[PDB]
């Protein structure tokens, strides 16, 4: 797809777990059960605005969840909760 | 003639040394566990893949799977008791 350097698919939503985190747990799996409605409104947002980016939804739990689905990018040492756009929402200066 | 002579020693010995062995067994029966990185206590949470630091340096990571694994001279059972009481006898790997 253009406007997107890489291969993505609108079909579902991309979940992104980190190596230290266990996939498969109570902890995860119930928020990965949930989350499976997140689906629904990312391509009903997409619908409204065709050019739009990256939406993700970054758990607590440490999962992210983002859409459209695209293969993630040596080890991985990426963490949703160390991110800019997560600490600065998560409380107040 | 000489073992023959010996065995009321040998049996006192094997004796105390199988109280021990019971003792050791109520003592520490499968506490021995532990996880392969030192930040899961128990088994539950000790699965998956986890992140580690060569030599304790934090610019070298690597990534290892994380096993919940036992001692290999253990109390779990009588006989493992034995066994690790007279490793400890010989004073061989006794502070471990
Ligand atoms: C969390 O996980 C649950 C377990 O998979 C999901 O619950 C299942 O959702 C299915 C999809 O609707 C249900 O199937 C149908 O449900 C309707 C609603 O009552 C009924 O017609 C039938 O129960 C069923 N239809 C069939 C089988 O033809 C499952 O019943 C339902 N429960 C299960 C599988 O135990 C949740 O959806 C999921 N949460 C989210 C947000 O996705």
């Amino acid at each position: 797809d253009a406007n997107f350097g890489r291969q993505i698919s609108y079909q579902h939503a991309a979940v992104h777990i980190p190596t230290d985190i266990y996939e498969g747990s109570t902890i995860v799996l119930n928020e990965l059960n949930w989350t499976s409605a997140l689906d629904e409104v990312f391509k009903k947002n997409r619908e409204e605005d065709p050019s739009l980016l990256w939406q993700v939804f970054g758990s607590a739990t440490g999962l992210a969840r983002y859409y459209p689905a695209s293969p993630w990018v040596k080890i991985d040492l990426y963490d949703v909760r160390r991110r800019p756009w997560y600490i600065q929402g998560a409380a107040s200066p | 003639v000489a073992i023959r002579t010996i065995g009321n020693i040998m049996i006192v010995t094997t004796l105390l040394q199988f109280m021990f062995a019971c003792i050791g067994v109520q003592l520490f029966k499968g506490k021995f566990y532990r996880c392969t990185d030192e930040a899961k206590s128990n088994p539950e949470e000790c699965r998956g893949l986890f992140i580690l630091y060569k030599d304790g340096d934090v610019d070298s990571p690597v990534v290892r799977e994380r096993i919940w694994q036992n001692s290999d001279f253990n109390f779990d059972n009588v006989l493992s008791a034995m066994m690790a009481l007279f490793t400890v006898s010989t004073f061989e790997g006794w502070p471990a």
